[PDB]
């Protein structure tokens, strides 16, 4: 069960022992930014509750040169000496120290190491970056990432969030450079040869992976806030002009936080930095938060509405886990949506409290209705599952622990009202302030609300009802995927039931009455009925219950605003119903109530509960539709109907749907000014509903972006374009060798990576294989297109007809290079084999994904995102084969 | 967390 030079390698599980509890870290680390590696020493104080022989904790690719063992408490190891026989095991990760006589219970030990490495390669521990200045310099930073499981990278460290300790950090550096880490920096010290030395605060109680230090040359904006907080933005120092409005932002944010929680952030600096080269989105180091540029950044000649509010939203995220993920912390990695669920929520309250004007609320509805997708694939997962490698603890990182964990969170805040979900809420976080809880530890929180309460007989429903709710969400947790309420209407008389919602799968299918088996939600109903807007509520513990309804009515609409993870579906004349008022007058229905019945009617046609012609009857009301997030959400079922039948060469339907599209909405494409004017949602239709028509090669539309393009190349970029058709004006701008040739150059010299972000994706709306391979090929490079972006290129490129092939052939015929440069389990790999397979909706290409899936089987190398993918080309095939002559007939009737 | 990237 051991090796390395030989020997036994004392211990056999991949979880550490917990005999030997860290305490304090003394972490020294002296790296060097010209020879691009580190020398680094810790001392570890550690209490032992058992007797050992041996102590066990985690290290990869460092070497480690010295190992002592100390106690103030111990005689036997009274300083200096004792030394430590050191035992490597790679295959888990982890190393053995060797004692030399067994330790003594309840007494103290300081642990101490010499390592060493190179930095790093990728995006993983203490690695490498590179920017690029305005005159065309490129410098170097180094930067730590350590989620999940990469601390060990950088030091020895007993690394899994359980062990929290507090850390002593100290970095050795050049005067050109500073240094950052979790804490503020409390002493510079100058030294021998010219080099200088800080010293930082130490910590408080903290889990490893959100240990972090960064040795650059940055300049940042500073703020304070209202409770004294001195947030600071770090980012290159020719992009300091782009850092005001996250400044603006965390300092509302963090207030917010603060108020709301009713528990202060306890550092006394929050740093944000916009690291060049970074492969997560974001990450919550405790005190310094890290960034994509384009999470941070943000500069209001190139960056849209869209990018504000993806901006804002990311800053909501992190500065949320400062308390969900850094105060309390999940147990272990198999409850990580208790975090990540958890801030993905909390961007909706806290940028919805602070910036109401960002309208996120009508946007949170696409967050859930993206994850109902996957979801409603017998490939889905519960949120909450074992998980112990670390590919798995990556894998664990998805839509369901983000998505699906922040959906639910939301019927339940609205079931318990805001007040009592608001106070379990400081309750969750009060007690387990520096250190972990469980799922458990949530519902129990979330449930309760000389003596505290006043005695009474309603006490009793106190006591049950907070039961209940425990009771509740233990099934939305522990159960895949999502219910399907089928409602009956016959009298006043409606019959409730509970189905699991499953795509691809009709109700009369030979697989169905498998997949159906154990599955149970206690869903919180809520309604409305024609007669009266008043909401009411019902609990469906069971596979079958009633309800009479106070009244007859026109029609029963459940879910309201959608508050509820969980479809609906009407027998009978339900559905000819509601869609008659939609038809007749469509303001009877609430704005959200809209949004969801349009997305529930296109996912029952999928389930083969509802054929499609009765969904695309229910689009003809948009014409009169006005608020702005139904019709975004109807329209694109119809943009993705034409870019399918686009994709395959069906192109007698294609051309019906551009011409219904621009006939249909001809007057609502034609309000649109080529400006950024108006509010947010005003702004989000107009790239939208532009972007729909120059897809469509709308004359009007091709020609005006086409002007733009001309303006703004013939004045090599001193005329301006509204930032709302910026990537429409460049994708059409691209579509010729001398475009495309002058984006890509000046993606190069660009200083706004939002702006490089529009230009790359312009430069992949081309229609020539060769610039596409050029794209990708430069991709793999790393210097032009850096790979941090490979793999969202991919995407775009294989998204369009053009590139569906290019794509696929290169992910088989590169994958070997393609894992070089990211882990297996990386949100990388997972979306690059995703994002050139998944769209596939033929008997062919499902063949082929099928035979490379198996292949990667045979080297070592398995992850869900397999079946997931093939499940999602067979729902495509069915889809196709069950629904499209419906289609092209209701075209054809369309047009006639 | 993220994870993600847009
Ligand atoms: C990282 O490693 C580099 C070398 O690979 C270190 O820089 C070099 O070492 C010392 C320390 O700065 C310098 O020594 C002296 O510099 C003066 C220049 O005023 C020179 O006239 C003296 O004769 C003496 O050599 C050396 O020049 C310097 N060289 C270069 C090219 O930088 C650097 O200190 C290391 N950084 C860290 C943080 O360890
Ligand atoms: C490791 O981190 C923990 C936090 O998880 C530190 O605990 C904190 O320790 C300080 C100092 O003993 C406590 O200070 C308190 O604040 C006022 C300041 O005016 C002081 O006068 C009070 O008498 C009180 O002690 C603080 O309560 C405590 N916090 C918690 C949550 O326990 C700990 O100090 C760190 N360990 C090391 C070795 O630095
Ligand atoms: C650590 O010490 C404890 C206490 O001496 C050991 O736990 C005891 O024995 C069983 C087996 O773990 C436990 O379930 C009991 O709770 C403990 N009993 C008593 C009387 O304390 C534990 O086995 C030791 N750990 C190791 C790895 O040897
Ligand atoms: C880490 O190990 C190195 C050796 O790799 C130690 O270097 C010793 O330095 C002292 C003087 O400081 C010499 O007298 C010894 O002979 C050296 N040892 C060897 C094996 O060459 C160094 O002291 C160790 N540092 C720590 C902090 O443990
Ligand atoms: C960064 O923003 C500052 C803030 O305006 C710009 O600097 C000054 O702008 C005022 C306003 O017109 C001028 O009068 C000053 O002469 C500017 N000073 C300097 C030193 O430029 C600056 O132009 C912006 N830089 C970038 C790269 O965006
Ligand atoms: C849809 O219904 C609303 C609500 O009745 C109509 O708006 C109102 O119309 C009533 C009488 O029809 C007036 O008494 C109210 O003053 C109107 N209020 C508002 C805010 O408009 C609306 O006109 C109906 N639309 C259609 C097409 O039938
Ligand atoms: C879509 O249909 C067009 C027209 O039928 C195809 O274009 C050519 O079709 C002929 C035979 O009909 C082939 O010999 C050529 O090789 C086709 N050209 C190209 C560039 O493929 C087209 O192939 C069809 N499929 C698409 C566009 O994917
Ligand atoms: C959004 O903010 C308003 C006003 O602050 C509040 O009344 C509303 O409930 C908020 N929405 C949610 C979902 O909390
Ligand atoms: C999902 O479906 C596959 C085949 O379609 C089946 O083998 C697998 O067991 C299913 N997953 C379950 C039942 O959790
Ligand atoms: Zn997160």
């Amino acid at each position: 069960p051991v090796a390395t030079n030989g020997e036994r390698f004392p211990w056999q599980e991949l979880r550490l022992p917990s005999v030997v509890i860290p305490l304090h870290y003394d972490l020294f680390v002296h790296p060097n930014l010209t020879s691009l590696d580190f020398v680094a020493s810790e001392k570890i104080e550690v209490l032992v509750s058992n007797a050992t022989q041996f102590i066990i904790l985690h290290s990869k690719d460092l070497e480690i040169t010295n190992a002592t063992l100390q106690s103030e408490e111990d005689s036997r190891y009274m300083k200096p000496g004792k030394e430590l026989k050191v035992l490597s095991y790679p295959a888990h990760e982890q190393i053995a120290l060797l004692v030399p006589e067994k330790l003594t219970p309840h007494l103290k030990y300081y642990v101490a190491m010499d390592f060493q490495a190179k930095l790093g390669d990728g995006f993983e521990g203490f690695y490498k970056s590179t920017y690029r200045t305005l005159g065309g310099e490129t410098r170097i930073l180094a930067v730590t990432d350590f989620e999940p499981t990469q601390a060990r990278m950088a030091f020895p460290c007993f690394d899994e969030p359980l062990f929290k300790a507090n850390f002593s950090i100290k970095i050795r550096r050049e005067s050109r450079h500073i240094a950052l880490s979790n804490m503020p920096k409390v002493k510079t010290i100058e030294l021998e040869g010219g080099l200088l030395e800080d010293h930082f605060e130490t910590t408080v109680k903290m889990s490893t992976y959100l240990v972090a230090y960064i040795v650059c040359d940055f300049h940042s904006l500073s703020g304070f806030t209202s409770s004294g907080v001195k947030v600071s933005i770090y980012a290159s120092p020719d992009k300091r002009n782009q850092t005001h409005y996250a400044l603006q932002a965390s300092l509302k944010l963090l207030d917010f936080y603060e108020k709301y929680f009713d528990i202060y952030y306890p550092l006394s600096k929050l740093d944000l930095i916009a690291i060049p080269d970074f492969a997560p989105g974001a990450m919550e180091n405790w005190g310094l938060i890290t960034y994509r540029e384009t999470s941070l950044l943000f500069d209001p000649k190139t960056s849209s509405a869209s990018d504000k509010l993806w901006v804002t939203r990311v800053i909501a995220h992190e500065l949320a886990h400062q308390w969900f993920g850094n105060l309390v912390t999940m147990e272990w990695w198999n409850d990580i949506w208790l975090k990540e669920g958890f801030a993905k929520y909390m961007e909706l309250i806290a940028v919805n409290a602070t910036y109401p004007e960002l309208q996120f609320d009508d946007y949170f509805l696409n967050v859930c209705f993206e994850v109902i997708t996957k979801d409603s694939l017998n490939s889905s997962r519960p949120i909450s599952k074992p998980a112990e490698t670390p590919t798995q603890i990556q894998e664990m990182f998805d839509e369901v622990s983000y998505n699906k964990g922040a959906c639910i969170l939301n019927m339940l805040k609205d079931f318990l009202g805001e007040e009592k979900f608001q106070k379990g809420i400081i309750q969750y976080l009060k007690k387990f302030s520096y250190r972990n809880a469980k799922n458990d530890d949530l519902w129990s929180s979330l449930s309760n609300s000389h003596s505290d309460p006043k005695m009474t007989s309603n006490m009793l429903a106190f006591l049950g009802e907070n039961a209940e709710v425990k009771e509740m969400m233990t099934t939305w947790t522990l159960q895949k995927g999502i219910p399907l309420l089928v409602v009956k209407q016959d009298g006043c008389s409606l019959r409730l039931q509970q189905e699991r919602f499953l795509q691809g799968v009709f109700q009369e299918d030979p697989e169905w009455r498998a997949l159906q088996e154990r599955y149970l939600w206690h869903i919180p109903l809520t309604y409305s009925t024609s007669s009266s807007n008043v909401i009411h509520r019902h609990i469906l513990k069971s596979k079958t219950d009633t309800l009479d309804l106070p009244e007859k009515t026109s029609w029963v609409k459940f879910n309201v605003d959608s508050n509820g993870y969980y479809i609906v579906h009407y027998e009978g004349h339900g559905w000819d119903q509601l869609i008659t008022q939609l038809n007749q007058n469509h303001t009877l229905l609430r704005p959200k109530d809209r949004v969801g019945l349009i997305h529930d009617v296109f996912q029952l046609v999928g389930a083969g509960r509802l054929t499609l012609d009765k969904a695309l009857d229910m689009t003809y009301y948009l014409q009169h539709e006005t608020s702005s997030p139904a019709l975004l959400e109807g329209l694109s079922y119809l943009e993705s109907f034409y870019h399918m039948m686009d994709r395959r060469n069906i192109s007698d339907i294609s051309e019906n749907l551009k011409r219904y599209l621009l006939q249909y909405f001809k007057p609502v494409i034609d309000r649109q000014s080529w400006s950024d004017k108006g509010s947010v949602w005003d702004r989000m239709l107009r790239s939208a509903l532009l972007k729909l028509a120059c897809d469509l090669n709308h004359a009007p539309c091709i020609q005006k972006a086409a002007e733009l393009f001309s303006q703004w190349m013939e004045s090599s970029g001193k005329l301006n374009i509204p930032t709302d058709v910026l990537k429409i004006v460049y994708s059409v701008g691209a579509q010729t060798t001398a475009g495309w040739n002058y984006l890509l150059e000046q993606y190069e010299l660009s200083m706004s990576s939002a702006e490089q972000n529009k230009i790359l994706y312009a430069l992949s709306t081309s229609k020539h294989q060769e610039k596409l391979l050029k794209l990708i090929e430069l991709g793999m490079e790393g210097k032009v297109i850096k790979t941090q972006n490979l793999a969202a290129l991919l995407h775009a490129i294989a998204r369009r007809p053009k590139g569906q092939q290019l794509a696929w052939d290169f992910v088989r015929e590169n994958w070997t290079h393609l894992l070089k440069k990211f882990d297996l389990g990386s949100y990388d790999i997972r979306m690059i084999i995703s994002g050139t397979t998944a769209h596939f909706s033929s008997k062919d290409k499902l063949q082929e994904v099928k035979l490379f899936f198996e292949s990667l089987e045979a080297q070592g190398s398995h992850l869900d995102i397999f079946q997931t993918v093939l499940e999602t080309i067979t729902k495509n095939i069915k889809w196709l084969e069950k629904n499209l002559p419906t289609l092209r007939t209701w075209l054809m009737v369309n047009t006639r | 967390g993220p994870g993600r990237a847009f």
